[PDB]
RNA sequence: GGGGAGGUUUGGCACCUCGAUGUCGGCUCGUCGCAUCCUGGGGCUGAAGAAGGUCCCAAGGGUUGGGCUGUUCGCCCAUUAAAGCGGCACGCGAGCUGGGUUCAGAACGUCGUGAGACAGUUCGGUCUCUAUCCGCCACGGGCGCAGGAGGCUUGAGGGGGGCUCUUCCUAGUACGAGAGGACCGGAAGGGACGCACCUCUGGUUUCCCAGCUGUCCCUCCAGGGGCAUAAGCUGGGUAGCCAUGUGCGGAAGGGAUAACCGCUGAAAGCAUCUAAGCGGGAAGCCCGCCCCAAGAUGAGGCCUCCACGGCGUCAAGCCGGAAGGACCCGGGAAGACCACCCGGUGGAUGGGCCGGGGGUGUAAGCGCCGCGAGGCGUUGAGCCGACCGGUCCCAAUCGUCCGAGGUCUU
RNA sequence: ACCGGAGCGCUGUCUCGGCGAGGGACCCGGUGAAAUUGAACUGGCCGUGAAGAUGCGGCCUACCCGUGGCAGGACGAAAAGA
RNA sequence: GGUGCAAGAGCACUCAGGCGCGCGGGAGAACCCUCGCCAAGGAACUCUGCAAGUUGGCCCCGUAACUUCGGGAGAAGGGGUG
């Protein structure tokens, strides 16, 4: 139920009697490293692995805390709970039936230090009836003398953007076994060339 | 697909071809109107010899100077506006409609007497 | 939100052309100059581009360099002393180095720019 | 119009200023000679990286 | 290895060969033939003769916005490698660069002055 | 006729503020309560059906756009499931406006011998750049978690999100003389709102390509440059950033209960839902779904790399790591500075160069046609900002400093 | 260059916002002020107190310092209430 | 002073002749000032179409109520310009 992935593009091809609108994502074959089930922990997972960055730029504790199951050398390693794998490699063609419903986790695009009008959508002052040096920044932040303080849930200008976000319940229209591409109708967040993990949740029923 | 307060032609009955839009007529804050959307309207330019003189009516919106991103993605737009006049449930004031042809103005599908009678080029 | 859009700004939007074409008349004349380092790490996209059309040949090159230098002595020097000598080399003709003294009075580090043998 | 109130202490005047201390530079020796130098520049007594370019011909 | 290498693996089972209609031109008059199909599974191959107005490219082309003057001007963009069409047939070639995105002819509606190009 | 709660209304009394506690409306942002306007769960009828009347529980979610007047209020046109009542110094002016009334000017009516005057009317009238401390929104620097480091992580706790309608199978039957017309279930599309993203439809793109006018200069014709918005004016526009564009969402389940309805059943061997026991029951509570989170002084949990040697019995004092690491440089879909991420020649990290994608739209020159403005062939050419790549041609040359010598005990 | 109503022509005043350029703000070198001020080792809610508490009472929360920002409080500032 | 604008001491370049305004260098966030376009709809914003945008020079044709016979008139509304 799992895949470590690199997003590339959104691009559309006519599939049925209309034209759908998919994305195009890749998973070249992740090798599991550690598996951790019963006695001492509960966070049970096979840990996958990414692409191949040139062995001698690598320090010794991820040399031999990585040889113990003998992959080669990663950049990225991750962990998603409650899965069992029978052997030493997971591949695209095993898990995903073409026709399921899947979901996608990735980091967003970081917009920087965006203001109020971007971050919480709410309007500003007017523009041509006398609008002396306010046009876009908020109104009040409280009420006089009975609290004596401003609340601590309050929307305000500040940072924005590159958090962890997820999308839900989008389908898996057609995969290719020859390559290791995968096609999903939807949005699939992130600046492309960035990491995306894919798990399945069809347990949402009707 | 934009009708808060607009003039649009009638291509039909009255005595002249103006109208005012008042209110889009689905639930409680609808704010816009694409085609196939019955809107309540006010007749504004004069009517010689008399049918609909200066009351207010309801009309089905036909083409709209904006894009229909159609299901296989062509997109028919025009450059005009209109709407056909509807008596208190669903009919027409006469059996003649003169605007501009098919390309599927049918697409509310409570209206077939318009698209059987929306003849040909002009 | 500067986001995948290169070629940094310095001055103004038409003072920059008269900065480029006024420091490109001096480097071709003297062989070496001395500027500030953010003014030097970007001049080599322009000065290196003129000398590529130099060795290309004909009057459709020496009429096109002339709209960037406007000197009928600099072009008839450029098309026969520095243009023949690079008929063994695919680009990358300049060289910018750092220099170990600040500019007291406003404290900006310097750079040494010259075209290579 | 946004004027202050009570003047700050010595003990909190001199606690903001705790964080303004500045760092020494970074120096390495010129290898052709025997002195210091900022470690990515041309050396203004011994001459070069590989090929002179400076210093009083 | 990125999109330039393996999204032309994906789209080349559809536009491996585009079912080759020929020579778009820029300002020519055309009659399309589409497969408008509705009304409990009835297809109705519809033809439309029309003046072409603009096109733009990146291998998901649109042989796009196409106008003709019924008496109210109706104008109809459309995909070029799509499965909708049978064939595109041109009638005659026209000229006058001022290339893609000609749109004077929306408001210069006089058909006496459309034929003076 | 009698008994009370509430502090939202015009009052009563004068206790802090006259070496100053800036007004009624309008914007912008809100959180709260219930004597509930809609959604949901129930008893009673002068409830046949569909609709209705009044009462008991219930605060999750929602409460539209306009004409007149300074208006809060009120009367109206068009819809809707409805178009709620109240507090928060009659919330909010070191956040904005100045229409209202009572600052200096002037006039109409009316009282006065007169200066003047009248909650009687009417037209004009200055609203202040720098946040010291609590409070809030985001990011950092030290010593801590008893050898020194890297990596992946569990969750105490806390936040966000919670809507609603219409048509159609059931079926037009049960119901009722008829006219009318359902409970329970079952499908589809739509409205407002929220988190992401560029392929379509649309928008910007300060120098990417062309055209045109005036005037000084390159050298006279040709061909070019500077200036006439911090672009001279007009027709186009890639990546980037967004919406008037596309994708999905709000649940299914599990428990415990509210008003209500029961099962056995005593004290009360004709009975009764009870304090002995057990069961049914809502958009409301807890768990479930995403997101931060061991700074949870209760300082968490695992796997891997180096522990070589000493010693005069005080050893918290030296150089010192295949551990590891900052300062320095070439950078970036990360960024106010630091922070994070990817590189440092056994390199493809940026600049140039080559091959594409993509913009404009048929270059200068010579040869033909016309007395001249021009036209026609070479020619879908030439110029080419960042998108995807191959290529030691130019740049990251050389180097420098801190860090265990695992403690109380057997 | 007066004051009150109504139409037409065109429009970012608006439904409802979006992108772009220059002068500041941000960082680094040079010089470098002013109104204000009892002393400060300056948390939240219930309640009392000359009757709107960071200084008193009982419980919950909080590791030592700083840099950009937004304006609720200090019955904030100025003017011995017109 | 010299050219092109129907004219001119106006507007646009520019002769002689002066000057670049006595703090600099980088990055290119929120927010404010001075600007440029936008689409579908054109006053729905508002105390008030406030502000901004529309037509804008010269020539020809044509021109209403009322009037103290001058005027209303640049009425309105149209075509031309290399």
């Amino acid at each position: 139920m799992k895949g470590i992935l690199g997003v590339k593009v959104g691009m559309t091809r006519i599939f049925r009697d209309d034209r759908a609108v998919p994305v195009t994502v890749i998973l070249a074959g992740p090798c599991p490293v550690v598996q951790r089930r019963t006695p001492e922990k509960d966070g049970y997972t096979a840990v996958q692995l990414g692409f191949l960055p040139q062995n001698p730029k690598r320090v010794n504790r991820p040399l031999k805390g990585h040889f113990a199951k003998a992959g080669v050398e990663p950049v990225r390693i991750l962990r998603e709970i409650r899965d069992f794998n029978p052997e030493g490699d997971t591949v695209t063609v095993e898990i995903f039936k073409p026709g399921e419903r899947v979901d996608v986790t990735g980091t967003s695009k970081g917009r920087g230090f965006a203001g109020v009008m971007k971050r919480w959508n709410f309007a500003g002052g007017p523009d041509s009836h006398g609008a002396h040096k306010i046009h876009r920044h908020p109104g009040s932040i409280g009420n006089r003398k009975t609290p004596g303080r401003v609340y601590k849930g309050k929307k305000m200008a500040g940072h924005y953007g590159a958090e962890r976000v997820t999308v839900m319940n989008l389908e898996v229209v057609d995969v290719i076994p020859e390559e290791n591409l995968l096609l999903v109708k939807g949005a699939v967040p992130g600046p492309n060339g960035g990491l995306v993990i894919v798990r399945e949740t069809k347990k949402a029923a009707k | 697909m934009i009708q808060p307060q607009t003039y649009l032609e009638v291509a039909d009955n009255t005595g002249a071809r103006k109208i005012m839009c008042i209110r889009v007529l689905k639930g409680s804050n609808a704010k816009y109107a694409t085609v196939g959307d019955v809107i309540v309207a006010s007749v504004k330019e004069a009517i010689p010899r008399g049918a609909v003189k200066e009351g207010d009516v309801v009309k089905a919106v036909v083409v709209r100077t904006k894009k229909e991103v159609k299901r296989p993605d062509g997109s028919a737009i025009r450059f005009d506006d209109n709407a056909a006049v509807i008596i208190n449930n669903q009919l027409e004031p006469r059996g003649t409609r003169v605007f501009g042809p098919v390309a599927r103005e049918l697409r509310e599908k409570g209206f077939m007497k318009i698209v059987s009678l929306a003849p040909e080029v002009l | 939100r500067h986001l995948k859009s290169g070629r940094k700004l310095n001055r103004h939007s038409s003072h920059r052309l008269a900065l480029y074409r006024n420091q490109a008349k001096s480097l071709l004349t003297h062989g070496r100059i001395t500027t500030t380092v953010p003014k030097a790490k970007e001049l080599r996209g322009f000065v290196d581009h003129l000398i590529h059309l130099a060795k290309r040949g004909d009057l459709h090159a020496r009429r096109l360099v002339l709209r960037d230098l406007q000197d009928v002595k600099l072009v008839r020097k450029l098309f026969d002393e520095i243009a023949p000598r690079y008929r063994d080399r695919q680009g990358g003709y300049t060289r910018v180095l750092k220099l170990a003294e600040r500019r007291r009075g406003d404290g900006a580090p310097l750079a040494l720019v010259e075209l290579v043998e | 119009h946004p004027v202050p109130k009570k003047k700050t202490s010595k003990a909190r005047r001199d606690a903001r200023r705790s964080h303004h201390a500045l760092t020494p530079p970074t120096l390495v020796p010129c290898p052709e000679c025997k002195a210091m130098k900022p470690p990515h520049t041309v050396c203004p007594e011994c001459g070069y990286y590989a090929g002179r370019k400076v210093l009083e011909v | 290895m990125n999109r330039g290498a393996l999204i032309k693996l994906v789209e080349s089972r559809y536009v491996r060969t585009d079912l080759p209609e020929f020579r778009p031109g820029d300002t020519v008059r055309v009659s399309y033939k589409v497969k408008e199909g509705n009304r409990t599974r009835i297809q109705d191959f519809e033809g439309i003769v029309i003046r072409i107005r603009r096109n733009g490219f990146n291998t998901t082309f649109t042989v796009r916005k196409v106008s003709y003057g019924v008496g109210v001007e109706r104008i109809f963009p459309l995909h070029s490698p799509l499965i909708q069409k049978i064939d595109i047939v041109q009638r005659g070639r026209a000229r006058r660069a001022k290339l893609y995105f000609i749109r004077n002819l929306s408001d210069r509606e006089i058909r006496r002055k459309l034929r003076a190009d």
